[PDB]
């Protein structure tokens, strides 16, 4: 391991830097590497950590998506006989995309999340299991595709369930997580109303726990909160 | 979808 | 070399695809691959892999100029010692983009440029040997900045030469060509003077030659020129 | 600067 012989504060350094460079893949390495080390993570490390891996996924995801069109138009009426490459191509990067999400999912298996006591931690870990199966759900096809999808339904759940429990509705990892299992259940789950029912029940709530915020804290919880909003305006 | 709290 | 079990027209035909997918680093690693089956490549294939290297090393010349720009901060008056993690993520980034260079400058000595008989590709590889050249100058400091400088200069002269012989002032080649090498004159060699000279000279010739083009042409010309123009803008 | 013509 090749951030092993790295200080962990200097891990942490230079994933800010590479941050403020744009360099994301270097930032995730970084931020591999810090938590491999074996401590736990800040609130700011575990922020670094998931944007990290959430811009080089983003990537990956956007590129699967081009190509996974041009090779759906390859296979319509009138369409030339083209090869393999397509097809090869695509499977490249889907096997890139599939080797980041695994190694989210194995830096939260070992052993972020068993060793997250606090709410605030162990929510976010969970929904990040819940996401980067979500991710893995995007281009699943095979029979592992029903598994992959309870995978990520259920750390979704389990993060609900604790989010509901220990944190206010404003919350915004709370809200982050309501959003992203909202899509979960529009994009993946073929659930389009329970995506919406849990869109709108998110958005009131949290509504009706504003005026108990400080200004900064009203901010951040208004800006997610819109993003529902914005969901469902486009569901409905 | 949303994912870095201030 | 792991491109070399691919065909030809399968490297090409992907380096498409990886344009299409903004997968900048993928298109250079099949250009790259392409080039190295020893063929000469056509105009649409030397656009593809100036395409695709302008984008890889532009990323790392954005990182680098934003954490040399945190490092010359770091030297300044009042400014607390950080250790040495900056420099060393700059280093890493500046080693980064170096080989890239070099293996843009080592596909164009091994042999495009020897095999490039007509004006347009011999002026077209001389160019991309004085853009690379003048990248790795962006970062040089030794005692080898002088001699990179004048290699950087050597390759846009030669092409100068061929492109005034050989093609009409508003050739875009041609035009890419004075804008870059007056590029080199403002940011590298210390000599705005000259920077301006050229670029309004370069204008100048170009104007006086429009009514020869068709509309789709006088379109190309006048792309190219307008970046002349923005450049004189903002250098007088 | 520039750098892909048509
Ligand atoms: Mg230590
Ligand atoms: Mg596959
Ligand atoms: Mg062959
Ligand atoms: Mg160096």
């Amino acid at each position: 391991g090749a951030m092993g012989s790295m200080e962990r504060a200097s891990l942490i350094q230079k994933a800010k830097l590479a941050e403020q460079a744009e360099r994301y893949e270097d930032m995730a390495a970084f931020m591999k590497g810090a938590v491999e080390k074996g401590e736990e993570l800040s609130c700011e490390e575990r922020n670094l950590l998931s944007v990290a891996y959430k811009n080089v996924v983003g990537g990956q995801r956007a590129a699967w998506r081009v190509l996974s069109s041009i090779e759906q138009k390859s296979n319509e009426e009138g369409s030339e006989e083209k090869g393999p490459e397509v097809r090869e191509y695509r499977e490249k990067v889907e096997t890139e995309l599939q080797g980041v999400c695994d190694t989210v999912l194995g830096l939260l298996d070992s052993h972020l999340i068993k060793e997250a006591g606090d709410a605030e931690s162990r929510v976010f870990y969970l929904k990040m299991k819940g996401d980067y199966y979500r991710y893995l759900a995007e281009v699943a096809t095979g029979d592992d595709k029903k598994r992959i999808i309870d995978s990520a339904r259920s750390a979704y759940q389990e993060a609900m369930d604790i989010s509901k429990k220990e944190m206010p509705p404003t919350n915004p990892i709370r809200l982050g997580l309501a959003l992203n299992f909202s899509v979960f259940h529009y994009e993946i789950a073929n659930s389009p109303e329970e995506a919406i029912s849990l869109a709108k029940t998110t958005f009131d709530e949290a509504m009706a726990d504003l005026h108990t915020l400080s200004e900064d804290s009203y901010k951040d919880s208004t800006l997610i909160m819109q993003l529902l909003r914005d969901n469902l305006t486009l569901w409905t | 979808s949303f994912x870095x709290f201030k």
